[PDB]
RNA sequence: CGGGGUCCGGUGCGGAGAGCCCUUCGUCCCGGGAAACGGGGCGCGGCCGGA
RNA sequence: CCCAUACCCGGCCGUCGCUGGCAGUCGGCAGAGCGAGAAAGAGAGUGGCGCGGACGCUACGCCGCGACGAGUAGGAGGGCCGCUGCGGUGAGCCUUGAAGCCUAGGGCGCGG
RNA sequence: CACGGCGCGUCGCGGCGCGCGCGAGCGAGCGCACGGGGUCGGCGGCGAUGUCGGCUACCCACCCGACCCGUCUUGAAACACGGACCAAGGAGU
RNA sequence: CCGGGUGUUACAGCCCCGCCCCGGCAGCAGCAGCUCGCCGAAUCCCGGGGCCGAGGGAGCGAGACCUGUGUCGCCGCGCUCUCCCCCCU
């Protein structure tokens, strides 16, 4: 019993607390918190009753087996890895896809997903790309942004939604979600002059220009 | 539609004067000629692309005559923008002074 | 028409190679801007231009 | 700024040292330890349901830590390297094909 | 502030130090991790007569390296000596 | 405007020297991001690139009234077995 209180010290730096041992002994009020000192089931049968033993022994042991592994601590499954995002990437930023089938297409970025992939879309009405996922490494984040803080995207879309199944047919749910997102995205980009044509165009490298020199 | 990589020339292997180490290549990336300009290309993937005689399978397409040796940029070399690269297999010596594409998708911007 | 004179402009070369040109997602409607002399044509027949 | 077989970190082979550790596989007849800064007893005593638990250990074996590795003349050790014959042994092989010879085939061993 | 009980407190210098008892040296759970050597409870493609894999080995190309062995010798690639090539025999018993 | 000469503050300035609280005020090995140093028990934070991941039965608690489990040792922490208050869903 007892409601779980939050930690009494803000994290000063990772692994170091703001308050020392005595300050903690005071804040926790421990000066007044002193304390001092299955495998069988009976069943009826039509005889009598039988004590059936669940978890019965195997009917085959292999010729030989591998031993156990030593224990390690710092290794966690991909589900609960901490997700990182580049500072230059914020909702409403223009990205340049570098490796997909949509090579060098300028695309608007909306949301960071749960597994770290970026939920991205440039309204397929003009640059022909749907709601999609893209790894944050394989995109160039240019320094041009629109304001999409006042748009709502459905909460039902997620990595489970975008996960591949199994010919691929687009679903009516996909169509309606794309329409719902673009109906709010498009007027925002149409406010900025010469932005729809910019998104329609495709990025490329000509001779005499070098990425380390040019800024974006 | 356009070109999404940068030109480099496979100048030669990392070497002394009488010894050469074929597990590391030297690339001259076009347009960069100093150390304070090569930090952009560190860690970028590079590809040596060449044609052959037999057809080979390709990702997302029908088989063709093209083959690729992949690699990555490891560190700067010298003071004049030369770059050290490491490939999954040591490049053939016939590629000296030929084109290697350094791409951008291992991006940090 | 070319070569000289005066004069006027530039001169860390803005008539700059630290530069210039072309710039490619495509198609469909209607409007504005440029053009009506323009665009495209082994579509054309000639005339010059080159050692 | 460039690079040696030098130096630092890591992997692997071997040698040497610790004359290191393991007979404790002590199981419903049992109780799963002897890594822990401090020479020595998880000391013995007498008075005020479900029947269950991987591998091991050719001890000439297995396992763990460190350091080291140039070599002529020469010395020593190990060769499940090789050739021929003899005593044993393989209820061995073989005319449904031995020996020998050839091979752009598949492999093992640092090597023989 | 790696301070935290009550006492008998001289176990004491004037309280702090610092001793003797307090069922007598047994409070428990959960959780996070810069903690005695990597995991994913993360994914994507291409596969039947043209494609996948094959270190080495067959042939060829390229860059770097690279003088013919044995022997006597201070010193051998030597303008020092033995050696065209192959098979069998051949020397610490 | 220039050249030569004289000279001692004039229609520019320079150097030294008693004090005025070492006169006063910043500031200070200065992001006036190069005027000249040595450092860090008087030092911490964040980030990027490259190579590698060798080893594989470490135990926990359960108590002769039980026999489960495979997130374990050392180390650093947080919450509860006390009670209140504040804020956001
Ligand atoms: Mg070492
Ligand atoms: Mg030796
Ligand atoms: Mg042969
Ligand atoms: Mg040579
Ligand atoms: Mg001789
Ligand atoms: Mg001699
Ligand atoms: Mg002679
Ligand atoms: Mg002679
Ligand atoms: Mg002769
Ligand atoms: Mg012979």
């Amino acid at each position: 019993k007892g409601k779980p209180h939050c930690s009494r010290n803000p994290v000063l730096v990772r692994g170091i607390g703001r308050y020392s041992r005595s300050a903690m002994y005071s804040r926790k009020a421990l000066y007044k918190r002193k304390y001092a000192a299955l495998a069988t089931v009976t069943k009826p049968v039509g005889g009598g009753t039988r004590v059936v033993k669940l978890r019965k022994m195997p009917r085959y042991y292999p010729t030989e087996d591998v031993p156990r592994k030593l224990l390690s601590h710092g290794k966690k499954p991909f589900s609960q890895h901490v997700r990182k995002l580049r500072a230059s990437i914020t909702p409403g930023t223009i990205l340049i896809i570098l490796t997909g089938r949509h090579r060098g297409k300028r695309v608007v970025f909306l949301k960071q997903l749960s597994s770290g992939l970026l939920l991205v879309t440039g309204p397929l009405s003009l640059n022909r790309v749907p709601l999609r996922r893209t790894h944050q490494k394989f995109v160039i984040a240019t320094s041009t942004k629109i304001d999409i803080s006042g748009v709502k995207i459905p909460k039902h879309l997620t990595d489970a939604y975008f996960k591949k199944k199994k010919k691929y047919e687009i679903t009516e749910q996909r169509k309606v979600d794309q329409k719902a997102v673009d109906s709010q995205i498009l007027p925002k980009i149409k406010a900025v002059p010469q932005l729809q044509g910019y998104l329609r165009s495709v990025f490329a490298l000509t001779n005499g220009v070098y990425p380390h020199k040019l800024v974006f | 539609s356009g070109r999404l990589w940068c030109k480099a020339i496979f100048a030669g292997y990392k070497r002394g004067l009488r010894n050469q180490r074929e597990h590391t290549a030297l690339l001259k990336i076009e347009g960069v000629y100093a150390r304070d300009e090569t930090e952009f290309y560190l860690g970028k993937r590079c590809a040596y692309v060449y044609k052959a005689k037999n057809n080979t399978v390709t990702p997302g397409g029908k088989p063709n005559k093209t083959r690729v040796i992949w690699g990555k940029v490891t560190r700067a070399h010298g003071n004049s923008g030369m770059v050290r690269a490491k490939f999954r297999s040591n490049l053939p010596a016939k590629a000296i002074g030929h084109r290697i594409r350094v791409m951008l998708y291992p991006s940090r911007i």
